[PDB]
């Protein structure tokens, strides 16, 4: 029983970090067979960010402008390529610890794991969601920059992110490992703003879910929905309409617990407009968004407390 | 913004 | 910027997991140099349980009674003993990717990663607090036993906690590396229940200081209190006394951030008092008790957002 | 109590 937020075992991962510098400026980059992946703005200098022009700095650079530091050994480098926002580096020796791996786009409302890095070295590791607004909630500070975002099923790691930048309200940005952006972010020192977010209303009922699996029906009443009532509710407290892929999408969950979508969905109705105020689900004293039906599935019995 |  | 519940990286934890079968018990053990250690109830049956007797079960046992899997290398016992509620088994193995590593036992308040695992297989991690009545808030399934909590620091792993069973209440019950439980708890099916908790004072502390060095001051005021006027206000609400050892600890978190102890405890004692409702700290509607002081450092910048 |  319990619910916790809850990262992927990161070992994988940690055998894949180095730390790459161009000048002076030093950051993590990801190793993966023979190639280095770090970001690109690893070339610039402070007035460069301010209207960076990458191709036109990257001219400029050799092979030996970068070194890349694997624990204590240096990896020559031996060809580098832009990618978007990253620098592929080519170094004379295969990381013998690359796991099998894949590199994927996560879409808003999915979750991954971040290792937090700092000078190539693993400093921690934790759990967020894509927000809706292509931001993270993240914990980074000076130096994080390269650090990676992964899912793992069975033996391989799925990256999905590379951290890059933290905007005003204190949120991160950053790149898949094709080296685009998520959002509408560049990798220059100009005014950037998070747009506005939302609730991951997928993510609420599939943690009401949860809740139900490990014993707790409270906050349930006898009435139902319709899809369309539901969303004028969503609307007005600032929730993501629920459309039927995601009715759909919690088909196994509904199934585990007997509770129709719908009825979870007047649930979630009445929740917003009458408040939880005293009580708690799962721990929590808010509705929580930042868990998958797919991060319920994994972590909560296959079996429902009755 | 702040490039980390 | 930024604040996580943030574990620590586990790939020095995972290559020590193995899978312990006695009978038709199954769990997880710890493998470092040529020990495995794992949960002495992995000897019992389920009427053995109710009332076993350990000693007297364990002289039943060969060293052939157990079957040691590392991923799909068996490792064949040699030897065997038990250490409180722990079993010791000698493989003819040392485990190659044993780290650098020793045996703590934490005290109530303090915080350590938890490597859940299943059949000698790592599932997720999480961080979480040893609660005043010594139990954790975890997040455990059948099979989880032989999970282990640990900290890591430099290159050295400290483990704290091996996981034994869950309580009524759906909270957690382990012991250290030693086999000693935490808290008043026996390895046997019978009724026990977690005693009454209490707020950890010292980590909300910590965590106010840890929104004023991420840039916010909204919850202080000009008054200060006396150790003595806080507790009278602590005890009312659930929280552990505040100590001078307590205000001493706070030093250097009161010194980045230039609020005194006893004015950080004003401010404490104001939200208990008159609540924050409608404002958040950090991201959180509610007082949190789960970071350290130690965690703080470890995650806040040593350079406070004035 | 649950043995896990």
């Amino acid at each position: 029983s319990g619910f916790r937020k809850m990262a992927f075992p990161s070992g994988k991962v940690e055998g894949c970090m180095v730390q790459v510098t161009c000048g002076t400026t030093t950051l993590n980059g990801l190793w993966l067979d023979d190639t280095v992946y770090c970001p690109r703005h690893v070339i610039c200098t402070a007035e460069d960010m301010l209207n960076p022009n990458y191709e036109d700095l990257l001219i400029r650079k050799s092979n030996h402008s970068f070194l890349v530091q694997a624990g204590n050994v240096q990896l020559r480098v031996i060809g580098h390529s832009m990618q978007n926002c990253l620098l592929r580096l080519k170094v004379d020796t295969s990381n013998p610890k690359t796991p099998k791996y894949k590199f994927v786009r996560i879409q808003p409302g999915q979750t991954f794991s971040v290792l937090a890095c700092y000078n190539g070295s693993p400093s921690g590791v934790y759990q967020c969601a894509m927000r809706p607004n292509h931001t993270i909630k993240g914990s980074f500070l000076n130096g994080s920059c390269g650090s990676v975002g992964f899912n793992i099923d069975y033996d391989c790691v799925s990256f999905c992110y590379m951290h890059h930048m933290e905007l005003p309200t204190g949120v991160h940005a950053g790149t898949d490992l094709e080296g685009k952006f998520y959002g509408p972010f560049v990798d220059r020192q100009t005014a950037q703003a998070a747009g506005t977010d939302t609730t991951i209303t997928l993510n609420v009922l599939a943690w009401l879910y949860a809740a139900v699996i490990n014993g707790d029906r409270w906050f349930l009443n006898r009435f139902t929905t319709t899809l369309n009532d539901f969303n004028l509710v969503a609307m007005k407290y600032n929730y993501e309409p629920l459309t039927q892929d995601h009715v759909d999408i919690l088909g196994p969950l509904s199934a585990q617990t007997g509770i129709a979508v719908l009825d979870m969905c007047a649930a979630l109705k009445e929740l917003l407009q009458n408040g939880m105020n005293g009580r708690t689900i799962l721990g929590s004293t808010i509705l929580e968004d930042e868990f998958t039906p797919f991060d319920v599935v994994r972590q909560c019995s296959g079996v429902t407390f009755q | 913004v702040t490039l980390x």
